[PDB]
Formats: structure tokens, C-alpha cells, sequence
């Protein structure tokens, strides 16, 4: 009933790392609603071409295996009402 | 029993006796009118939203309440002293809590200057929830307890409880609770509310440290008469394997047979107080030990009692395994790091793993000619026969009690944050305001009034606990450690007022002083 | 005492008092001839032939049995809506076993037509094993209990018991009991059996949900004095490290300090009620969660008492964590998912984790300046100090006790498969028809008879139990979720007889229905 | 106590004393064993499909019932002549019900011949519902009574039950009633079943006619001082009104006042013996006397007690009100009326109104210069003050009793199909035969034996009932009517057997006989 | 579940009567059902045209104001699973 939208927070905007230590992580759970978030969705925009894709539903984003270049992802959240917010997360991996 | 006759003394002293000390603390709190006096759900869809984690429901009461469940609410530093350099042990025998000295005052804020005036028909109401019958908020590590320092006013915390919840809604089993369905006092200016509680069986505090190691008991010239596996392989050829048996003795202490293990774990992160020691990302919560239910994840802080840090690394402290405080003023969001105290539980390193620690290796497959003897982590360990671990220390500043919650089953029920765990602590003393309405219109009118008189209420609160002690008899010969105040000029009295007036507590002073063997 | 008098009446009342239940429950019985009075060793060898795992050696006896151990042998499924919808627990106190109207019937089939004479002079021995110097076959959730509805008749189960082997082959330790080697009692048709037994001192059974999680212990207005590490790094530089301690709060619950933490878990594989959400293979055996035993795998089944599932998801169940029963005239081989029932034990999610998810997060590496905090999962965690949990439902089809095994020691041994763990259970009541040689030759024949004249037995037995019960007494406001028969029209009336007169338990019946807050 | 010996003598007796008789009486029954020992759900879906009104929906137990709830059963003809008589009115005040001589026997039809065994060894079971636990079938005129004639045979009716539907279907709260939840008493062929009952304060019946007519309750030569509108205008012509009152006397006894008016009515359709003064449509159902109930009508039959016919016209009888019994071997269907016994109820025509003719006339508008005086017909009168009614007659053949429906009122409880109405009748005594399996398999079967013994049950049951007796002390100086066997010559005699030796009851028996002015 | 469809039973097959008694009835609520009829629906057939028609619903039909004719009238009853099941019923009326 006349629920808010929620809102997506992910907690590290600019994610720096260098090429030795590839194994990243990005938080979503901290993305807040007037209810709860029934799906946390992460999808890449700027990820150059690698062995995968990402389309990870966790909350708390896990990475692996990452190649140099610069990577932009977005995180979608889901009202229980069905509302949806959709931010951005940014990491840039060194050579 | 009069206006004009106080209805109780000040009584804030400490008597130590031949095996128990009877601390008394007496207060003056205020007491506001909470929510206007209404009773009113709260969710994080009230606060804004929050996250599923941080997800709730529940109920804000009109009613305050009293908590002095924190240990320099009773206990002076001198006398935490007294009783940490002198005793092995301390548990609380009863109390006896005293609601005295009660002036309920009503503000008019009408020509825009406030008046307060002596409302002497007013009434407080107050009872203690004596059957647990009500969410017990108390042993939740909150404020508004009695200040540590006797001479200042605090004022009383408001009482709301939390529910089940599926998200912000409220599920069909999540209880309301009115606490004007119970039956309360109804005091006067000239009447008091005292009651008396006796404590439950709770063992001793270990008010020590352990001055022997849980691998280290032994006699370290006598070899044992049990033999291990010292030699796989009798050379470095190829097909070389034997199984060679030494006696494990004192010349290697680290094979030999025990009849215990140290105490279970549960792996924190292990940050650094030199900030340039530690990762350069965010790992606050990524990467934190948590423990899921129903779903969403909390923190451990602090989880079961384990060693802070190996010996020589004094920097290094559990993500949140221990105690963290706040010195005086400071703020509630993100402050420095030395704006806090972080308190050590390294006294325990005998019997308990390091925090920061895996609990150890073990075997993970069946080796043979063609596989080597691969063997794993063990990042947490639950409880084995044989274990024995020691409990979270209180503090001056710690909890003192909790309450066990009402399940089926529980192993070893002291709290996590320290103290005494009771299936029936100290009940809740709950306290408000009696609503007085202002004006009810000539003509009737249904609806519940909505316009009360703006009154709060002050008096004295005098709360009296009983520890038993369990003094020190060790042949021990060299001195053993103690807490002194340094002697050496600064410019204030530690735990003592400054010029200001605010009295602050420097440090976190544990238990763990006297030290006594396995 | 004679031929033509019962020794007996039928009693199936069941009266409710001030603070006890005396469920008293009659039936008839039919015991046939087993084994033809033959002992006979069991093995799988015998059976066709078994794997490893489901190897086994044993011995079969003529002996029938009485097992009385599940929940409706003795409550009508009113008396149980009585017993959860108003008791926070309960637990039997004591019993009192008759057996009764005996009458001992002789079948000639001689002809090609049976005819069912009356052997007036031939007995019927049965006796009570209350030394529990016998195997304990009852709380191995077995079928031939007295029947839920008192109208029809069971037939009483045979009575074998399994011991160690090495594959089929019995080793030297495995006994063998000769059940003729204890003292019976010879019962004529005019004779009665009756003993009573009194329970031991075990806890009361859960019989609430609990109201309040164990995660949400708190005072969600007041935040607590103790800090938690917030920060690692104030920015997103390269050489930006910090330690940044905010206090945890209401606006934080998940990280703030708690005393007490969830029970413990063993991981089982999330199979979901939708057949298209599940994976295309077998993985019904090879996901499963087992413990090994001396090299052969056993199935958990249901093991620990865990959260069937997180709020919201219903269909998803522990591929082995929870008691499936069968619906009224469901197969033993390879029925339907609609044809079960499969009891949810979601309400103990408060304090228990969930079945199919891990416990929790630790950490598993020191991090520092080169190595990023490396966190892992606890797929299965053992005991830990602090631990609370709560034990797994009875329902009104399931166990009632289970004799827990003679060993050195035991952690809370309530049955893994719900009810009352006692060291002396009920005594088990071994009942058979005693042999009757048809001719023995006119001539001395060393050999022990085989030929027997072909009889059964049949009669009465009433068994009744005294409950203790454990009241509600609860400030809540609203009123509780309690166990209703839903008004609207239907075909049959639920758990009644249909039109053929086959009466059906159409749902498994827990205990926790009312709240009980933490 | 043995087989060999008699478990209670026949007493048949009827002793009559000084203000009280006592009826004994003693039959022999026959149980078979019904359901085959189940319980099954009954609904018009199972009989083949039944309208909305005869929509039903229940429960046929296989428990059969002793229903002593006929006049009959207890009184001979000449015992009724002597009560009828000599009384002005009898209540039954205690029973005692006797059963014994039980002997079950056991059936086998192996070879197409039946051969009927004595089984010894087998119980029959019988419980009293004493406290008024289940469905109250008695009383609802039902067939299944002991016989009129003591030498006969009968066979115990099933019991059944009906509870709440929607049409055939079970609404929720629609109850079933395990009757081996009951505690029962389980009696060999030695063994014997004996309770005693006292009867409620019920009134005596009023076993007497009126002399006195209620209208006509006055002194024929005495006028009343009160006077009556004569006359409303004072001659035939156009603008003649006046208001001219007179004295009502003997002359005019129609009009003069009274302090006491008819019972209420409810009207029924007068439909004539002669059926050529019947209407020529099927008017059965459509024009009778309905009440509906949950939207299902349902016949009055016979409803409030109303004279059936004006003096001069015994063809008129209404369509539902009086009490038809059926002749000597006659069928259930669609039978001739002259195999049928149409009780007349013309002896209270004194002072209940008649049955096929409407209450009264009513004003229905106010009349002035411009309306004439229009008044309306009474069909149907609910309760008035001063109303005075009488009670239907018991009958020979009628029944004794009813239970009051446990209601939050009633109005005059009294069955509106004779007898005495108690809040606590006579209990229901419910017997059965206890089921015996023929033979178990040889290997566990977890399924409900199916096969049974085919057996049933014989014995005598006696039941004495005590019934006070109001004695007739009037100074009527004419004889009166009294019932009297007619001294003229026969085939047979009548409430005798005939050739065949089958009893006939010719004629239903009043009790009205003796006059009792009002 | 596998019911039965109903059964109208119009207790009156032929119905007759004369022309100074019109109001006539024709009894409908003697027809059966395995559960329960919901609708009891009266539609007429041959009958000549007159001041009205009839569609009443009631169970029992109660008839008025009849002309001389023949009339037919059709019971369409309806199961509570939605089975129908219609009997005709007829009514001459003379002169």
C-alpha cells in the first residue's frame, strides 16, 4: 500500500584494484526499502570481453578472475510491491 | 506519606563484609512524556526503510524504564578495584530497589516562556514486570542506564520492544503488548515504590587469568610414556616409507598427548589498528563473521569467547569479536579510532583460540602411495568432548546480566557480551507518566482526548545489589598483576571530573588481574 | 477368571484435569503365528542380496510386539487441538499398560476350507522387558502401532532385532537373544496382563512458537555502548586505510553485540515441491547429507532440528531434514509428492538455522596489505558455548519417545525424530502364542516338532498414559495463531471416516502453535 | 458370573401400588453386527440424490441402540385401560434398565449351509450416554422399540447421526463422534449390563378430558356487570349513527368479556376421510404447513397441539397435524387409508383451537364516515397473555419422551408429538458387537484388519419403569366415558394374536377419557 | 467432484383444471441433486399468448389469471457444480 520505491546502495562507487589481487567485492546489501528487497540484481555495462558475464543475484557481490580494464555494473533492487531501483557501481582493474 | 515529607533517603554507599560486598547507588532520573502517550508500531518503513538486514517491527510504549544493568552503575572504581585485585570470582545475590523522593512537575509554554510548575495531584505510575510476561530489552547493551557517576541527573529510557516481522509487515504471530494491562502503582508526590529480587544460582564470574597454558600442563622433565608418529619415511630415496615412533617428551611438547583442547571457535577478520596494515578496500562488512536467520544475515559482535590476538601483536583486533566503547564524548557515527576503547580478551588466551585464528588443521583425505597427506582449515570449530574454553570478561562499563531466552535448548548460557546469563535476571522496573488531560470540551465527544497537559516527572532512584565473593588462596610466591592507577602527573584525576564537571571513564578496566593455574 | 467372564471392559476415555491428561486408549489386536515359532537369522544375504550401506545381521523371532509410540495411539485429534492450542508443553508422567480378553482361535484348513475353531485350553505368553536387557526396536519410527481410530483392528508386528556383522557374516561379538530365556506370562482365555510403568524426569516438549527472533533481542530505540569496526578505508584512493568504530544501534542491528547465537547446523540439500525448479539429475542419494558409520553411509534423516526454510518460501524442504508421513492408502514404493505429507519445521526459524543454508560466515586468512579478507562458509557447525536452539516438533503421527543408547556419554539427547529421549523408556511388551504340537509320533522321535497346529490370537489391549501439562500464561495482547478446522463445505469431514469407513489423518498436527517470546 | 449359568430371571411384571405402578418388562433381542464394524459417512449423494429440503448429511455407526420410547413398550392394553381410566395424570419418575443372558454367536457359511457356533470367548460392549455427549436419536419417533408384545424377538437398530451440511456436503463445523472414544463395558456371555435413571420433575400429563368449554366458563343466569357496542347505528338510513351498548349476558354469551382466550395456532389443510370431498389436484405438499429453516422447508407434523376437528365433522383431519400410525403388517409406502390409524386430538377442543380453522378475525383498519369496518383472518397466533392451552395426547403407541434441544430458550417444551420433554432423558443406551478378525497374515500388515468373524449377538433386555400417578377425586355425578373393550362377537380378539400368532394393536389409545371441568 | 447431474421432478405430469379456478400449482421441489439444487427455473412452452409470461424461479410454481389453452412448462434445474437438467411439465386448461 502506497510503498515507497527502494533505494539500491552499493558501498564502494569507485572500486580500485590491481591485476595481482582479482577477487573483488562490491555490497548491495546495504540497499535499503520501506518494506524489504525481494531481488538484488547485478548485471555489467563497460565490462570488456572476458571468459564471463555477470548476472549474479546476491546481495553481496563476489568476483573472480578479472581481466585489465574498466568495469561498470548496476545494481537493481525489487520492491515487495514490485518498485524497482537501479544504481551504478564502477571498478577499474590495473595492468 | 506527605507533600512535604520525603518519602526516602540517599543511601550511595559500598560496605565490603568478610564474603560479599553490598553495593548501593542512588540516582536522580527525569522522566519526559513519551510519544504523547501513545502507544504507536514502528518499522523501518517509519524510519525511512532500511535494509532487509536491518529490517523490523515493532512497538514504541509510553512507558520508560530502569536499567542499571552495566557494572560501574553500582561498583566505583576504587571498589572495582577492591574487588578485580582481590577475588577470583563475584556473583550477585540479590537487590533491592527503591523509587523515592517522586515530584511530578507540569510546564506551561504558553506566552512562549516556559513554567514550570509543582503538580502535586499528579501521579507516576510505576511496576515491575516480575513474571516476564514482556519483551526484555534489558541485556541488549543499551543506554540509559544509571550514570556511572553518582552526582548527575540521567534521564529515563524510553520502553519499546521489537516483533516478528516479514519485512515492515507484521505477521500473523507478532504479539502487541499493552502495558497498561498491567497492574501498576500509581504514586503520588508523597509515595515510593521499592521491591526486593534475589538472583538466580549463576556460577562465579572467572574474575582471574590463567597463569598455565592448556598445552603447557605437564611436568617438563618427565616424558610420557605414550609414543606418536615421529618418521614417515626413513630417508629421501623413492620407495623409502617406514613408521618410525618416538616417545613424546619434553624435548618435543608439542605431540605429546592431552586430555583437552582448547575451546570452540568462530573466525573473525583480523584489522589492524595501524590503518596501513590493513587492506586498502571496504571490508567492514564483507568481510565480518555473520550468522543468517530467516534469511537476513546479522553480525556476530562479539560471538563466542576467544583470545583477541597472539602475544606480541597488541594492534591486531578481531573485525568483531570484542568490546568496543566509547570514551566520553564522542559521537555516534563514525568517530577515529582513538576516540573508542577496544577492549582486549587476550587473558584468555591460555584456554581459548585466538580470534583472528583458525582453530586448526585437520586431515581431509585418506593419503596412499599416490596421494599426499592433504589436510585442511579449521575456520570454525563447535563444541567437542574434552573442550574447555573461559568466558568473555565483564567490565566496569559492561553488562552485567541477561536473560536466557525461553527455548527448548541451550548450550552453556552466558552471555556473549559478558556477564550472568538467568532464565529470570532482574525484572523490568517500568515507569510512566500518568496522563492528566487539559480541558475536555463541555459536549461530549467520543474520540479519546488528545490534548493532556504537558508534565513530566523527577525524583531519586536507589538500587542496592548484594555480590558474593570468592577471595584468593594461591601459594603463588612472586607478586601477581594489579590494577594501580599510574602515578605520574596529567592534568586530570583519572575517573574523575575535569574542570567542565563531566566525569569520564579513561579506560575499560576488566576482571582478569589475579591469575590462577588450570 | 473363567472361560465365559471378560477380564476386562474397554476404557478409551480420555479426561482433562487441573494440571494433567489422563489419555486412556483400548484396542483389538490379532497376533498371528511367527515364523512358524522358528528363531530364524536375517541378513541381506537372506533378502535377495543389499549394497554396503544397507548390509545387515540379525535374528527374526516368533514374538510379536506392542508399540504404542506415536502421538495418536492415544490422543483423538480433538484432544490434541485441546492439548497445543492451550499448553506450552507437556510431557507423560506416567502409564499403564492392560492386555486383556484373550481368546485363542485354531484354523483347520484341512478340507480347502478354513474353519476358525476356539482352543480354550491353549495360551498365549507375553511379557514385559523392563531391564532392557533386549534390543529396543520401538522409536525406530516403525509401523504396527495401536491404530489413530479406536473402531478397527491391528494385527501386532513381528518382533526382530538387528546386531553388528561385517557385511551379512555375524562377528564373534554379535548376540543373539533367545526371548524363551525370560520370564513370561502363560495367559489362558480367561487371563489378564497389566504392569504400569512410571516416565522418567524428562523435559517438557516445546509446545509454543517462539514470538520474538533471537537475532531481534533487543530494544530497538536504544542503541547499545559498544562499538564495531564500521569502516576499513575512509575512501577509494590507493594508500587510504583507516579503522573507523561507530556504535551499533537500532539503525544497525545486524552488527551490533549479542549474547547468544543460533543453534547448530548440518547442511542438507534445498529440494523444491516444483519439479521444474529442482535439477535434471538423481541427485536424491548422491546431494544427500550423510554420516558415515564404520565405512557404510547412512542417510541424516532428519538429523539436527533445523529451519525447514527462510520466511516466504514454502515449497522448498530439506532433501532429508524433516518427517515425511504418508497420506491415508499411499504406497512404500515411489509415490507422488501429493500423496506425502511433509512437516514443515519453520517454527522454530527464530532460534534454529535454516536447513538449507549455511550457518554463517568466517574468516579464513589473515588479511593484510598484499592478501584481500578471504571469508568463508560454514556449511556445518557443531556445538558452541552460547548456543540456543529448540528441539524438533512431535506431531500427532509421530514418535512419542526413544530409549537413548548405552554409551559413555551423549549431547542432549532428546530423538533426532521429535518426542522424549529416556534412558528407560517404556518397557517393550513382547507377546506371542505359545506353541501347540499337533500328533507327536507314537514312536520316540529326537528331533524337536515341527508339526504345530496352525492358531492365532486375538483380544483386547488398553494402554493409558498420564501427561503433565505446562499452562499458558501470557501478557500478550492479540490473540495467537491456534489450530482450527477450516469451515467450509467438503466431501468428508477431516479426520473421520469416509464412506467406506477408512478413517484418514488428513495433515500432520505439530505442537507449536502458541508464542512464547525469548 | 460363568457360561453355564443365567445372568438375570425374565421379570415381566406391571405392579400397581397406592400412588405410583411400576412396569416391568423384559424382550429378547438380537444385535448383528452393522456397517461390517464401520464408520461411514451418510449424505443424500449416498442414497442416490435427495431434494434441497431432504438434503442431508451424517454419520451410520456401527453401534446399535435400545430405544424404550413408546408407550407400549412398558404398558399392556389393560394396563393402559386401568391408567387411562382411573387417572387424571402419570409421570414416569425412575427406570431401571437390565441387560443380560448375552450370548454371541458366530456364524460360518464355508460350504453355502450357514452353521450358527456359540463363541464364548467373544464380548458384546454397551455404554450408556449419560452425559448427553452425542447426537440425541431418540425421541425422534423411530421404529426399532421393543416390541408391544412381550413374546417376540427384535432386531437393535443402527445407530446414526446426522450433523450440520450444505447440502450434501460438510460445512466445518459439522461435528463426528467416535463412539469407542467412549469408556464402554465389555460383557462375555456370563456377564450382564445394569443402570438405574432418575426422571426429571417433568408434569404430570394431563390424562384427562375438558367438561367444561373455555368460552363457556360462566354462570348461565347471572349477567356480567360490564357492557359491550351493541349497536353502531340506530336505524337503515343514510346519516343514522350511534353507539348504543348493552348489558352482556346469558342472553348474548358470545360477546361477553373473558379472562382467558385459545391457544395459539397454526393453521393446517382440512383434508376429508371422503375423498370425493377432497380437492382434485395433488395438494399434499403444496398446501401444507411448512416452517422453514436455513432455507429448506420442512413439514409441521404435527405441530402446535390444535383440535383436528369442530364437533359432528371425525372425516376432517388436517393435513399434518395429528399423529398417523400404521396398522398391522402394513407397508412404508403409499399405503390405503384404511391401513392407517389417524390419531383424532378433539378432546382439548375445549381449549385449543381447531387445527383446520383459522385463530380468529382481526381489525385490519380503522374505520370512519368513509371506510367500513375491514377485518382480516387469523391463520396463525403466536403466544398471547392469558392463553390457555393443552397439551397433544400420549398415545399407546406414541412416544414417552424428548430432549429438550440445549438452547439459549424454549417456550413450553413439552414434544409436539406427545410425551414429556426433559432436559436430561433417559440416556442412550448403545450397544455392539465387538469385532474379532479371522485371520491375520503371517506377516505385518501396517493396514486395518478387514477381515472379521461374521457374528452377531442375542439376549434379554429388561427395562422397569416407575410412573407416579395423579388419582381422580371429582364430584361429577354421570358416569364417564371410559374405555371400554366392546362386548361383541369376532374373529379375534382384539390386542391379541391371531391365527397366524401375530399381535395386532387395532386402534391408537388416548389417555383423555376421564373429564375435568377447567 | 464427479457429481452427479440433477434430476427435476415436477410432482404434477399433467395438470388439469377448469376455467373458473385459474390459480393452479405445479411442484418443482421434489427434484433431487447428489449435493444440492441452487436454481430452480420455470419457463413455459405452448403457452398462449395472455397478459404475462412466466419465468419465476420459486421451486413451487404458483400460477394466476390463466386463460383457456393448453399450457407446457419446462423445470431447468441447476447443480451447485453448474449440471442442469430440464423436465417438461403440462397444464390444460378448460373452457
Amino acid at each position: 500500500r502506497k510503498n515507497r520505491p527502494p533505494i539500491a546502495i552499493v558501498s564502494p562507487q569507485f572500486q580500485e584494484i590491481s591485476l595481482p589481487t582479482t577477487s573483488t567485492v562490491i555490497d548491495g546489501s546495504q540497499s535499503t526499502d520501506d518494506d524489504k528487497i525481494v531481488q538484488y540484481h547485478w548485471e555489467e555495462l563497460k565490462g570488456p570481453l572476458r571468459e564471463e558475464k555477470i548476472s549474479e543475484d546476491t546481495a553481496i557481490l563476489k568476483l573472480s578472475k578479472l581481466v585489465p580494464g574498466n568495469y561498470t555494473f548496476s545494481l537493481t533492487v525489487v520492491d515487495s510491491d514490485g518498485a524497482t531501483n537501479s544504481t551504478t557501481a564502477n571498478l577499474t582493474v590495473n595492468k | 506519606d506527605g507533600v512535604g515529607s520525603s518519602s526516602g533517603n540517599w543511601h550511595c554507599d559500598s560496605q565490603w563484609l568478610g564474603d560479599r560486598v553490598i553495593t548501593t547507588s542512588t540516582r536522580t532520573w527525569a522522566l519526559p512524556t513519551y510519544n504523547n502517550h501513545l502507544y504507536k508500531q514502528i518499522s523501518n518503513s517509519t524510519s525511512g526503510g532500511s535494509s532487509n538486514d536491518n529490517a523490523y517491527f515493532g512497538y514504541s510504549t509510553p512507558w520508560g524504564y530502569f536499567d542499571f544493568n552495566r557494572f560501574h552503575c553500582h561498583f566505583s572504581p576504587r571498589d572495582w578495584q577492591r574487588l578485580i585485585n582481590n577475588n577470583w570470582g563475584f556473583r550477585p545475590k540479590r537487590l533491592n530497589f527503591k523509587l523515592f523522593n517522586i515530584q511530578v512537575k507540569e510546564v506551561t509554554d504558553n506566552n512562549g516562556v516556559k513554567t514550570i510548575a509543582n503538580n502535586l495531584t499528579s501521579t507516576v505510575q510505576v511496576f515491575t514486570d516480575s513474571d516476564y510476561q514482556l519483551p526484555y530489552v534489558l541485556g541488549s547493551a543499551h543506554e540509559g542506564c544509571l550514570p556511572p557517576f553518582p552526582a548527575d541527573v540521567f534521564m529515563i529510557p524510553q520502553y519499546g520492544y521489537l516483533t516478528l516481522n516479514d519485512g515492515s509487515q507484521a505477521v500473523g504471530r507478532s504479539s502487541f503488548y499493552c502495558l497498561e494491562y498491567f497492574p501498576s502503582q500509581m504514586l503520588r508526590t508523597g509515595n515510593n515504590f521499592q521491591f526486593s529480587y534475589e538472583f538466580e544460582n549463576v556460577p562465579f564470574h572467572s574474575s582471574y587469568a590463567h597463569s598455565q597454558s592448556l598445552d603447557r600442563l605437564m611436568n617438563p622433565l618427565i616424558d610420557q610414556y605414550l609414543y606418536y608418529l615421529s618418521k614417515t619415511i626413513n630417508g629421501s630415496g623413492q620407495n623409502q616409507q617406514t613408521l618410525k615412533f618416538s616417545v613424546a617428551g619434553p624435548s618435543n611438547m608439542a605431540v605429546q598427548g592431552r586430555n583437552y583442547i582448547p575451546g570452540p571457535s568462530y573466525r573473525q577478520q583480523r584489522v589492524s589498528t595501524t590503518v596501513t596494515q590493513n587492506n586498502n578496500s571496504e571490508f567492514a562488512w564483507p568481510g565480518a563473521s555473520s550468522w543468517a536467520l530467516n534469511g537476513r544475515n546479522s553480525l556476530m559482535n562479539p560471538g563466542p569467547a576467544m583470545a583477541s590476538h597472539k602475544e606480541g601483536e597488541d594492534r591486531f583486533f578481531p573485525l568483531s569479536g570484542s568490546l568496543i566503547f566509547g570514551k566520553q564524548g564522542t559521537g555516534r557515527d563514525n568517530v577515529d579510532a582513538d576516540k573508542v576503547m577496544i577492549t582486549n580478551e587476550e587473558e584468555i588466551k591460555t584456554t581459548n583460540p585466538v580470534a583472528t585464528e583458525s582453530y586448526g588443521q585437520v586431515a581431509t583425505n585418506h593419503q596412499s602411495a599416490q596421494a599426499q597427506a592433504q589436510t585442511g582449515w579449521v575456520q570454525n570449530q563447535g563444541i567437542l568432548p574434552g573442550m574447555v574454553w573461559q568466558d568473555r570478561d565483564v567490565y566496569l562499563q559492561g553488562p552485567i546480566w541477561a536473560k536466557i531466552p525461553h527455548t527448548d535448548g541451550n548450550f552453556h548460557p552466558s552471555p556473549l557480551m559478558g556477564g550472568f546469563g538467568m532464565k529470570h535476571p532482574p525484572p523490568q522496573i517500568l515507569i510512566k507518566n500518568t496522563p492528566v488531560p487539559a480541558d475536555p470540551p463541555t459536549a461530549f465527544n467520543k474520540d479519546k482526548l488528545n490534548s493532556f497537559i504537558t508534565q513530566y516527572s523527577t525524583g531519586q532512584v536507589s538500587v542496592e545489589i548484594e555480590w558474593e565473593l570468592q577471595k584468593e588462596n594461591s601459594k603463588r610466591w612472586n607478586p601477581e598483576i594489579q590494577y594501580t592507577s599510574n602515578y605520574y602527573k596529567s592534568n586530570n584525576v583519572e575517573f574523575a571530573v575535569n574542570t567542565e564537571g563531566v566525569y569520564s571513564e579513561p579506560r575499560p578496566i576488566g576482571t582478569r588481574y589475579l591469575t590462577r593455574n588450570l
